[PDB]
């Protein structure tokens, strides 16, 4: 079909791989964004579309903001771009070229080799009937994190908090 | 992991009602005593730390010492014979459940058998 | 900090610890780790030195890597299996890399080279906790995942361990950095076992654990640090130092000692898998580990390096807020050799 | 030490988000229940080692449930077969203007 | 297994050697390490969207909230590094690798 | 992987030098290849033209080694024709350190690595006739 | 190799009626079309497999077309009036038109004589007889393999106890 | 589909204003014209270092009540749950540490913002 949901995977892949390259954290920023709206938009595909949200709102609605503001306490005068540098932009090839390797291995449509089998062709394949009354699978998925599991709650609770605590201990002490 | 996940039994009691049928250790079990010890030189080297006329000087707390060890060491030891009452029992039961892997050998005797002799030269 | 919230983070350690020991979900054990980290960073920030906050950096990073590959590990586990008990894992390239991950986690070589450097920049108090609590978790879940191990992956970084835990320790001076080596070399001796044998794992804890709690306790009681240091406490307050060779001898496992059980019980259990020629390499080079616990027992007791003049004033003064645990530390890690047979409480 | 405190004092907190069925809201039946719980009907007294080798058939149905992917190996290899005969069949008519749409 | 999660757990092992390839100020290793915590999540979610094993459409979130959380722990060791130089990896006091 | 100590496993015996040769070498060069990713790892070369003349230099030398073992132990094999004994690997073994001794340009180094590395040898020969576990299987 | 049924055994005249006209008038649907309906379901969730209850699942299109034949012939006008407002929503909401359900539930009420459910009755569960066997084995499953022996007798004392090594006792 | 199409057209159709603001005006760019903006003078060295900790003194905190607000999304559906008094504690329970983290920054002096 589109294979919509595929290729929007090999852009999360390349997404990463300008990322994981690292030429100045805010370019990386950057990557971060591509592979994020990416993400929620694979995640969406399958119908989650919740999480999808959360991802590209608390997460990059969030954390690449935060780092908007790492990036003035560390910037550095002259912050390379990807082209900036020989083992920078000889990573970012050596990211597209394998993952290339990937797609080519998909032209293949034999199972991969790799790691362990990828079991390949269209990616609809797997899905089976999401027949249901009124309400998404999701919503009541989630729904069930108050009334029917309150311990992660509670963990989760003591969590945070007492990790703002931590970030006091850590910045007061300057 | 043996015995932990043994059928019956519930978890984190620290011993069995199916033991207290097996004797309680003698009062004056010498592993016992040793533990009374044990908790003696504890005592003393808690003087000896703090500088202290040691011996002589809180034989108080060295009392304390040598009967907290020696208490925990008792229950200790219950749980250490129920323990090995318990795998000498399972490993019975378990030759009477495959009689056939536990071959009731027959026993020829010497003049019975041949083996090599090595002379000491 | 005032004690008031520096006790509620060390309590958060101990539940975040107590967590994964108690839940059997892997996303409760995930997040038992994750919380425990959080709570484990400030406690070494305090006092604060431009040093202390490198050390804390390597920690959170090696720490923070290796909980990512374990979730990644547990996720595959779950693609293939759709399960969240612990039991037995389904796909080995995930078990490898769950393997990994609580290999950084105890520190085990060739991921240990963050455990020597760390301990090296705290204090002693938060340098102890780390050398002890921490190997708790960890090891808490690879009791539980024994069943399926790949031993042959187990043992190498079992023994590499121990090597690596030998030869760092021949060469460094202060203390530290040296009990930072005991502890990566003693960790080769119980992961070693654990494919066979948890219940002697778990011994060997606690020998371990009450061992080094009697030497932190100890440098704590004399504030010694570099071994130089260390070496004018002989004149000071003679029993401790007089008596930091004994714990030390009982590190190096001479066999009245009770440092001995651990070895001699491990050996028992491999020999029982026939195995015969691994303990054999590893009882042979924990002498090599014995070695530098001697030396440094030179700088110490046996022998008087130069005092300082500056020293006698101190004469007059006691020590003070005394340790109360201590004592018991020392005798439980020395003279409980003959009573091993008690390891059974433990089944 | 896997202290199972939970189980002594009986809180199940946590064993309830464990495994693919045990209640769910709104009673949602997971999409692998089935093979799942024969898998698990099989597993008791057995308990995990013999239960490697006598429960493995179930546990391989259940495996083909999660995955899909020995239907996946054929399935392809049929939609693989199909290009052999595209010049040699013509398929079928009827999904291009069949009775499907007449079906329901 | 469908191609897809081989490509998404392969985004996995790259935004790992991202990590460890690690150069030059450590600000890119906490953006490294956050690309690993999406790539988990999303591997996660697909699968708990997958199979409708219902409980689970709880934990990727909560999952992605301690993570996250790690991460907004660590710029603040970031900060206190970058508070006494102007931050690089290049930089490190302590001795015995 | 372990399909190539199992390629290299199935000598047989010590027929066809070559064939055996060619394997020892192939696991020499792998090991090289290791310590030169570590030692590239942990002893940061600067300028790579000379990481890669550091790798050349341990690949080479690994693989030599191997090479060399294999052949003198398959002709011992084939020229004593004793031909099971532990000690036909021995000689292979005390060869295997003088080829180390002539990259290092010294007799010490080459003259113990001689002793050592036949010894290893040895214990493996003696190893594969005793069917030692080194990794023991849980079993218990 | 699976065992399927026939193109054709299968093979019935579709009930064809649109969505939005079904559902006007499905509220009394439910509630005079009914034991065949039950019956079918319950033998559905008893054996899972479709092709047990295929046939009771003609029975109730045929019983559903039935119902509409007893519809067409009295009320339909005035039903007219009622679907043709209420398909007009594209939320399908009952709230939209209601006032034309005076007409429809009336006419049918005296003209064809029977009552509307209340909002609170069809929810309920309900009792079906039914002659066929419940299932054997719905899962069809195997067997269940032998468990452990749970034997035990009682603990006499460790025959020298501890018996590791040197000790004694 | 829908949503794909209507970002492809807004993406586009914004590119084109751009394409249209830079290929059109048709004029002389040079070297001080296109120097920095500085309120006349030049700038006495490129943006370095505008360095605080009152930035993230606060900005963490954000980030920290924005993952509690994630785990608030759920609530609207929750809350039509079975049973709610299993719920209802939980529901409020949240706040209150949110509340309760705030409030021990609200007086540790950590709160200075700005
Ligand atoms: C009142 C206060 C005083 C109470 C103490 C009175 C005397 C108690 C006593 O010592 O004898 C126990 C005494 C009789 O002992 P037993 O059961 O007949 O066995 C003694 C044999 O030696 C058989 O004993 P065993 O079978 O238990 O053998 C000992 C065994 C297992 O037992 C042990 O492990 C203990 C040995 C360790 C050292 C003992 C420390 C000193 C005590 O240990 C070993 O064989 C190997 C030892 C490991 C060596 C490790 C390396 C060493 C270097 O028990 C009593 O009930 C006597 C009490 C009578 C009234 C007391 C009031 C008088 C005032
Ligand atoms: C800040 C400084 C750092 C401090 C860090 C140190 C913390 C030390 C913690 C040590 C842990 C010990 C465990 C004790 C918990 C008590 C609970 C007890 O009742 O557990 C029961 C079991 O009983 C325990 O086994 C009792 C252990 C008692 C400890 C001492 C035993 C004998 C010591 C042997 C060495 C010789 C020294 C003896 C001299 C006195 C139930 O557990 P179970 O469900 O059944 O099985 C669990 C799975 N296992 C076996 C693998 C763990
Ligand atoms: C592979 C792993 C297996 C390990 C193989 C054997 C391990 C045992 C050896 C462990 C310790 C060996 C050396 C450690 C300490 C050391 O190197 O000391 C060298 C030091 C040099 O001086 P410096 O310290 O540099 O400074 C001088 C200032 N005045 O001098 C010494 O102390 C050397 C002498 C002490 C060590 C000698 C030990 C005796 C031989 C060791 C093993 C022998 C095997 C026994 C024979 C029986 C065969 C079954």
């Amino acid at each position: 079909t589109m294979y919509i949901a595929f290729i929007l995977s090999t852009i999360f892949v390349i997404g990463f791989v300008g990322f994981s390259s690292k030429p100045s954290p805010i370019y990386g920023g950057l990557g971060l964004i591509v592979s994020g709206g990416v993400g929620c938009g694979i995640v969406l595909n399958f119908g989650g579309s919740f999480l999808g949200l959360m991802v590209f709102l608390i997460y990059l609605g969030g954390m690449l903001v935060v780092f908007g503001y790492t990036t003035a306490m560390a910037t550095e005068m002259y912050p390379e771009v990807w082209v900036s540098n020989k083992t920078v932009f000889g990573a970012f090839v050596s990211g597209l070229m394998m993952e290339f390797c990937m797609v080519y291995y998909a032209l293949k449509e034999e199972e991969v080799e790799i790691i362990f089998k990828f079991n390949g062709l269209g990616d609809w394949v797997i899905y089976d009937t999401g027949d249901s009354g009124f309400f998404s699978e999701e919503a009541m998925g989630i729904a069930a994190l108050y009334s029917y599991g309150t311990w992660l709650v509670i963990v989760t609770g003591w969590s945070l908090l007492i990790g703002v605590v931590v970030i006091m201990e850590i910045t007061r002490g300057n | 992991t043996m015995m932990s996940g043994r059928p019956g039994r519930v978890p984190l009691q620290f011993l069995p009602n199916e033991a207290r049928s097996l004797p309680p250790p003698k009062l004056t079990d010498p592993r016992l005593v040793y533990m009374g010890f044990l908790g003696y030189c504890s005592g003393l080297i808690d003087n000896a730390i703090r500088r202290r006329p040691v011996v002589s000087a809180g034989l108080h707390r060295q009392l304390l010492y040598v009967t907290s060890f020696v208490f925990f060491g008792y229950y200790l030891l219950k749980r250490q014979d129920y323990m090995y009452a318990l795998r000498d029992h399972d490993m019975f039961a378990y030759v009477k459940s495959h009689p056939e892997d536990f071959p009731e050998k027959d026993k020829k005797t010497y003049g019975e058998i041949l083996e090599e002799f090595h002379p000491v030269r | 900090m005032n004690p008031i919230i520096y006790t509620t983070l060390i309590m958060t350690v101990m539940s975040g610890t107590m967590l994964v020991m108690i839940s059997s979900h892997w996303l409760l054990i995930w997040i038992g780790f994750e919380m425990n980290l959080l709570a484990m960073i400030p406690v070494l920030m305090k006092n604060f030195n431009p040093r202390a906050t490198e050390a804390a950096t390597k920690y959170f990073l090696t720490q923070a890597t290796a909980s990512m590959m374990l979730m990644m590990a547990i996720i595959i586990n779950l693609l293939y299996s759709g399960q969240w008990t612990i039991t037995k894992m389904f796909n080995p390239v995930a078990m490898t890399m769950m393997t990994m991950a609580l290999a950084m986690k105890l520190g085990l070589s060739p991921f240990h080279f963050w455990v020597p450097e760390v301990t090296q920049g705290i204090s002693l108090q938060a340098g102890l906790l780390l050398l002890t609590w921490q190997k708790l978790a960890p090891l808490s879940v690879l009791c539980q995942i024994s069943q399926s191990i790949n031993p042959n992956l187990m043992l190498t970084m079992a023994m590499l361990s121990i090597l690596i835990g030998g030869w760092g320790g021949l060469n460094q001076t202060q203390l530290r950095k040296i009990m930072a080596y005991s502890s990566i070399a003693h960790m080769g001796w119980m992961t070693a076992v654990l494919p066979y044998n948890t219940t002697m794992t778990i011994l060997n804890l606690l020998i371990y654990i009450t061992m080094t709690l009697a030497m932190f306790m100890l440098l704590i009681h004399s504030s010694a640090t570099t071994t130089l240091s260390l070496s004018h406490t002989w004149n000071k307050m003679p029993v401790i130092t007089s008596l930091m060779m004994v714990t030390l001898l009982s590190m190096g496992g001479l066999p009245p000692l009770s440092g001995f059980m651990p070895k001699w019980m491990i050996i028992q259990e491999m020999t029982k898998n026939e195995s015969i020629i691994m303990p054999t390499l590893m009882a042979m080079t924990a002498l090599l580990n014995l070695y530098f616990y001697m030396r440094l027992a030179y700088s110490s007791s046996l022998t008087m390096f130069p005092s300082t003049n500056n020293m006698k004033m101190k004469w007059q003064f006691e020590h003070t807020k005394q340790m109360k645990l201590l004592p018991t530390m020392i005798v439980l890690s020395t003279l409980v050799l003959p009573m091993t047979p008690a390891l059974s409480s433990l089944n | 030490p896997f202290f199972d405190v939970q189980k002594r004092l009986g809180l199940d907190l946590d064993r309830w988000m464990t495994i693919q069925s045990a209640e769910q809201p709104h009673k949602i039946p997971g999409r692998c229940h089935a093979f799942e719980k024969e898998w698990i009907e099989c597993a008791h007294g057995i308990g995990g080692i013999r239960a490697e080798k006598e429960c493995k058939i179930e546990f391989d149905d259940f495996v083909e449930c999660l995955l899909r992917q020995k239907t996946m190996k054929r399935l392809s290899a049929i939609k693989r077969q199909r290009d052999k005969l595209i010049k040699e069949g013509k398929y079928t008519p009827p999904p291009h203007h069949l009775g499907k749409e007449d079906p329901r | 297994m469908p191609l897809v999660y081989m490509n998404i757990i392969m985004a996995f092992a790259i935004a790992l050697a991202g990590l460890l390839m690690y150069r030059s100020h450590l600000m890119s290793s906490l953006l490294c390490l956050e690309g690993m915590m999406l790539s988990l999540f999303i591997m996660s979610t697909l699968i708990i969207l997958n199979t409708h094993f219902t409980l689970a459409n709880m934990m990727p979130i909560i999952l992605l909230v301690f993570a996250a959380c790690e991460a907004a722990l660590g710029l603040s060791l970031l900060v206190m590094v970058s508070n006494t130089y102007g931050t690089d990896y290049v930089q490190n006091l302590n001795l015995l690798q | 992987a372990k399909t190539l100590l199992h390629k290299y496993s199935d000598i047989p015996e010590g027929t066809e030098c070559h064939r055996k040769a060619y394997a020892s070498t192939s696991i020499g060069g792998a090991t090289g290849l290791i310590v030169s990713a570590y030692s590239i790892a942990l002893k940061p070369p600067a300028s790579f033209l000379e990481g890669v003349a550091r790798t050349g230099r341990y690949t080479f030398t690994s693989a030599a080694i191997g090479a060399i073992f294999g052949l003198t132990s398959c002709i011992s094999a084939q020229v004593r024709e004793k031909p099971d004994d532990p000690l036909n690997y021995f000689i292979g073994g005390c060869a295997g350190g003088l080829t180390l001794g002539a990259r290092t340009r010294s007799y010490g180094i080459g003259a113990a690595a001689c002793a050592y590395m036949g010894l290893t040898a040895a214990l493996v020969k003696m190893g594969q006739l005793e069917g030692w576990q080194v990794f023991a299987e849980p079993k218990v | 190799i699976v065992e399927l049924p026939t193109l054709e055994d299968l093979k019935v005249q579709e009930v064809k009626v649109s969505s939005s006209v079904l559902k006007a008038a499905a509220h009394h649907y439910g509630a005079q079309c009914d034991k065949p309906n039950k019956e079918f379901m319950l033998c559905r969730w008893e054996e899972k497999d479709p092709r047990r209850c295929l046939e009771e699942g003609k029975l109730v299109n045929q019983c559903a077309l039935d119902f509409f034949r007893q519809i067409k012939r009295h009320c339909a006008e005035p039903f007219t009036e009622y679907w043709t407002c209420i398909d007009y929503s594209g939320l399908q909401l009952f709230r939209h038109c209601r006032k034309q359900q005076a007409k429809f539930d009336e006419c049918v009420l005296d003209k064809l004589g029977w009552v509307r459910p209340d909002l609170g009755e069809l929810s309920k569960v309900t009792k079906v007889k039914t002659d066929r066997p419940l299932p054997e084995n719905p899962y069809h499953s195997r067997a269940r393999p032998e468990p452990n022996p749970e034997a035990e007798g009682d603990l006499k004392p460790a025959k020298h106890g501890s018996r590791l090594f040197f000790w004694t006792m | 589909m829908n949503i794909m199409l209507t970002l492809l057209t807004n993406v586009t159709l914004a590119s084109l204003l751009v394409l249209i603001a830079f290929w059109l005006p048709q004029l002389n760019a040079y070297s001080e014209k296109t120097s920095p903006y500085e309120c006349g003078f030049d700038p006495m060295g490129s943006a370095r270092l505008p360095f605080s900790m009152k930035f993230f003194l606060v900005a963490i905190t954000f980030l920290l009540f924005d993952l509690e607000i994630a785990l608030l999304l759920p609530l609207p559906w929750a809350s039509q749950t079975n049973n709610l008094k299993t719920m209802l504690t939980m529901a409020l329970f949240l706040l209150i540490l949110l509340a309760a983290s705030l409030a021990y920054e609200w007086t540790q002096k950590g709160l200075e913002w700005a």
